[PDB]
């Protein structure tokens, strides 16, 4: 039937792969050892797009972990979900790229890139209903970027029509680890234009600001912001591995999304994400959560949505919901006209109801809600994102700070200049078309 | 796999490593023996980076010590952590430098380093890949300082791929230690600047002040200036050894920080500092251990910190903390201290959390930072250079071993275009 196959490079593929398959061992009720209990077959009801069956009921993930570096792997080949994965799917490197592109673009990339091409298709001959990629990565990775780029690049050589999707994290203006950030997010925009479906981008600070809240948590750690992803990667395919009334899958999403083949790069959010207390003194309702959905202290990017001009907002719900409030509710935030569209498209809405209320991970922060939406909307306000970081990377190419490394890598310095002219015209496009 | 060797020369960086193996010891649960009594297998799944394990366990440190006379081999062979080391590697002359430079480069260095050029490369065809080099030596003395200075100059023609770490003290403004110490500074940072990757400028003057004013100590034991040095060093490379949520190898450390292929003199920072009875009575916060790291007391050189500007700034941290706290506080110091950092660069701050602290706290920083007011230890040695050399004062100790006069003016006109490239972004 229709399979789906997950790869995971660089470190936030690995972590953040860590909560999902983790996740999704709870909402099947899968033993993380490998095998299942005989309890969770009924609700295992279409569960054959991730795991292969193998003997008796042990499930592998149709999943690949890439990494140039052996140490963060073996804390998969430590803890409890060391037997559920496959271990000729654990691909491992041993020198490291050390967040430089042509390190992770053409040193250690080029002698392990030949490996996992077959793993991908030795695999993906069992699929007869093929249908997408999730593919997680950084933007300032050395294999986070300069393999990233690379892979997309072979893929579609070897694929083509089926679908993928990229999760990542944006980078933010204020707050953020590597100064080769600016550097690596202008190449991993480069030749990822054309090589990539759709990518998203999330912020570390955008996450805090409901952490420290809502959730009330004030020491948080990159254990529990993996869950919070995770629960939106969840709400996506709660419409592919369940039964639901009106859903949508995976080729659906991009026709709906993307206007033009270059502006495909809309974000998420999630509602209600509060704490375990204060969802007992409040009974929220569809039009609750959904006119939270467009207020500032929700989106998962750190940016002005209202400064933003909506295109295509997409709404998928999760639990019993009605439609009557929902052709009511957003009809209510038309009602509202600080929710600005273009002038071609107000038909730029996409209904999803699906039966399965989200299940909340044991021993978390979060609460069991019936009612959640998992909101995306691609805006112009990723254009006031791309002049914030098209300023940092212009000013320390000036006076040609760090250009030592890149040079004896295997890597030309024209490439920086075409990157230059190709990121110009593309916050020029949200003005054009908005 | 990826695999560090540690080499030591001269009588300064003999006896850092001396204590610094111990705490590197101490960290992975070995013992003497080399015997293995970790009690968890996070000591254990990263020991073999320093270490090459043969014959039932005894870990042998993947160490060199070399020395132009047999004084400083017994007592480290004698002392503490003696039975450790791999006697193959006990080379050594029968000279002594007597503080000459061409005596350690030219005359006697050059017999000796024949020898372990082998050693070298011995221990490097036994692994597959490796990753780069750390160096203790002075720059003070003649010996680490004449065949050390030449050692550095061979490895590129070995290795001309990977990093090396040349940790070397220095010369302070206050009061010198040798004779020829401005003599042993332009002639080897001459040979810095060709083939090096990091040197940290440890003054020793300023390591009195750490300890007269946070231990409070009255008796400084070189035990135990060089223990705050081990501390130093074993912060650095806790990703290779430790697992976390963020890892970050000595190439990530070089990658983020020099900026162009000479400013690359970095000074270190380490916070907790305190004695004794003042535990209790201060906080254990992320605020707290904030606000030390960027202090005049923290600076482990003699150099001012507010009569420069920092350039990138490593967070190295070490325990369980929250991420926010550190993403709260490292976006905090800018606002307060815009003018403390070049304008510029954007996101000075690098940081780096390991989920481990070291053994003796809960929750620890190593600070390396890069102000441009160390372009003031290269003013103040060019001067105490250009002292001498204008009445030419003991050119019969080099030129008597063969030295050029134009050895000292190429480094010269060298050692002055070095603090212009300071002057070039400040
Ligand atoms: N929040 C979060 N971010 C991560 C995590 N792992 C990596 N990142 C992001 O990844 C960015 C840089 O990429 P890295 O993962 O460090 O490097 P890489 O992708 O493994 O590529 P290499 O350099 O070749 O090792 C950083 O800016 C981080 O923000 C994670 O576990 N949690
Ligand atoms: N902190 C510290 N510094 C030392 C020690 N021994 C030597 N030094 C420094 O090393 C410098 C002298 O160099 P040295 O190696 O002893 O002379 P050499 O043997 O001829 O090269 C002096 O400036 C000392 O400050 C020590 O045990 N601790």
């Amino acid at each position: 039937m229709r399979e789906v196959i997950s790869i995971h490079v660089g470190q936030a593929g690995v972590q953040i792969g860590n909560a999902c398959w983790e996740l999704y061992c709870l909402e099947h009720g899968i033993q993380p050892d490998g095998t299942m209990p005989t309890q969770s077959t009924n609700e295992g009801e279409s569960f054959t797009t991730f795991f292969s069956d193998t003997g008796s009921g042990r499930y592998v993930p149709r999943s690949i972990f890439v990494d140039l570096e052996p140490t963060v792997v073996d804390e998969i080949r430590t803890g409890t979900y060391k037997k559920l994965f496959h271990p000729e799917q654990m691909i491992t490197g041993k020198e490291d790229a050390a967040n430089n592109y042509a390190r992770g673009h053409y040193t250690v990339g080029k002698e392990l890139i030949d490996t996992v091409l077959d793993r991908i298709r030795r695999l993906a001959d069992n699929c007869s209903g093929l249908q997408g990629f999730f593919v997680f990565h950084s933007f300032g990775g050395g294999t986070g970027s300069g393999f990233t780029s690379l892979l997309m690049e072979r893929l579609s050589v070897d694929y083509g029509k089926k679908s993928k999707l990229e999760f990542s994290i944006y980078p933010a203006p204020q707050v953020s680890t590597a100064v080769v950030e600016p550097y690596n997010s202008i190449l991993t925009t480069h030749t990822t234009l054309e090589h990539s479906d759709c990518a998203f981008m999330v912020d570390n600070e955008a996450i805090y600001d409901i952490c420290r809240r809502n959730l009330d948590v004030e020491r948080p750690s990159y254990t529990n912001l993996n869950r919070i992803i995770s629960q939106v990667v969840s709400s996506i395919t709660a419409s592919l591995r369940f039964d639901g009334a009106l859903n949508v899958d995976l080729n659906e999403f991009q026709t709906n999304l993307v206007p033009y083949p270059r502006i495909h790069f809309p974000l998420a959010a999630y509602t209600p994400l509060i704490s375990a207390e204060k969802a007992y003194h409040e009974a929220l309702s569809v039009s609750d959560i959904t006119n939270s959905c467009f207020e500032p202290a929700n989106q998962m990017v750190k940016c002005d949505p209202r400064h933003g001009k909506y295109m295509a907002v997409c709404l998928l719900y999760r639990g019993d919901v009605v439609p009557k409030d929902v052709n009511t509710a957003i009809a209510a935030i038309k009602t509202k006209r600080t929710i600005q569209f273009v002038d071609w498209c107000p038909t730029g809405f996409k209904v999803g109801i699906n039966y399965q209320p989200p299940t909340v991970v044991p021993g978390g922060d979060l609460a069991k809600v019936p009612r959640a939406v998992c909101m995306l909307s691609n805006t112009t306000a990723i254009a006031e994102a791309w002049s914030r970081l098209d300023y940092k990377f212009d000013l320390m190419y000036a006076k040609r700070a760090f250009v030592h490394w890149y040079v004896g890598e295997g890597m030309e310095e024209g490439e920086f200049t075409e990157a230059r002219e190709d990121l110009a015209a593309l916050e020029k496009d949200y003005e054009e078309v908005g | 796999m990826r695999e560090i060797v540690h080499v030591q020369a001269g009588q300064c960086g003999n006896q850092i490593g001396s204590k610094f193996w111990e705490v590197i010891s101490d960290e992975h649960g070995i013992q003497p023996d080399g015997t293995f009594k970790g009690e968890t297998d996070l000591q254990l799944e990263r020991i073999d980076v320093y270490y090459n394990e043969a014959n039932n366990g005894k870990y042998v440190p993947r160490a060199v010590l070399v020395d132009l006379e047999p004084g400083t081999m017994d007592s480290v062979r004698s002392g503490p952590f003696g039975q450790l080391f791999r006697p193959d590697n006990f080379v050594f002359g029968q000279s002594g430098a007597g503080n000459n430079w061409a005596k350690g480069h030219y005359t006697e260095g050059a017999e000796l380093v024949d020898n372990v050029l082998d050693v070298i490369r011995k221990e490097a065809e036994g692994c597959d890949c490796l990753q780069g080099f750390q160096l203790t030596h002075s720059l003070g003395g003649g010996t680490g300082s004449g065949m050390g200075t030449l050692l550095i100059s061979k490895i590129r023609e070995e290795y001309p791929d990977r990093i090396m770490s040349s940790f070397s003290v220095v010369p302070s403004p206050k009061v010198s230690d040798t004779v020829v110490e401005p003599y042993n500074a332009t002639l080897s940072v001459h040979q810095l600047v060709e083939n090096t990757d990091e040197t940290y400028c440890i003054d020793n003057e300023a390591l009195y002040d750490i300890c007269y004013r946070t231990l409070k100590l009255t008796n400084p034991t070189y035990g135990d200036l060089n223990h705050l040095v081990s501390l130093t060093m074993s912060g650095v490379t806790t990703c290779l050894r430790f697992p976390g949520q963020l890892n970050a190898d000595l190439r990530k450390l070089a990658v983020n920080m020099v900026p162009f292929p000479r400013l690359h003199f970095f000074m270190p920072g380490f916070a907790p500092l305190s004695a004794k009875g003042t535990q209790a009575y201060r906080a254990l916060t992320v605020a707290e251990l904030t606000q030390q790291m960027f202090d005049a007391k923290n600076m482990m050189a003699a150099c001012d910190p507010r009569h420069g500007r920092y350039l990138t700034v490593a967070a190295m941290f070490r325990g369980r903390m929250s991420m926010r706290e550190v993403d709260e506080q490292m976006l905090n110091v800018q606002n307060k201290n815009s003018s403390y950092f070049v304008e510029w660069i954007p996101n000075n701050v690098k940081t780096a959390v390991c989920d481990i602290p070291p053994r003796g706290l809960k929750m620890a920083a190593t600070f390396v930072g890069n102000s441009t007011a160390i372009q003031e230890l290269f003013k103040r040695i060019s001067e105490q250079f250009t002292a001498m050399f204008r009445r030419k004062a003991f050119l019969h100790w080099y030129t008597g071993e063969g030295m050029d006069e134009m050895e000292f003016t190429e480094a010269e006109s060298n050692m002055n275009d070095l603090i212009s490239e300071y002057q070039q972004y400040q």
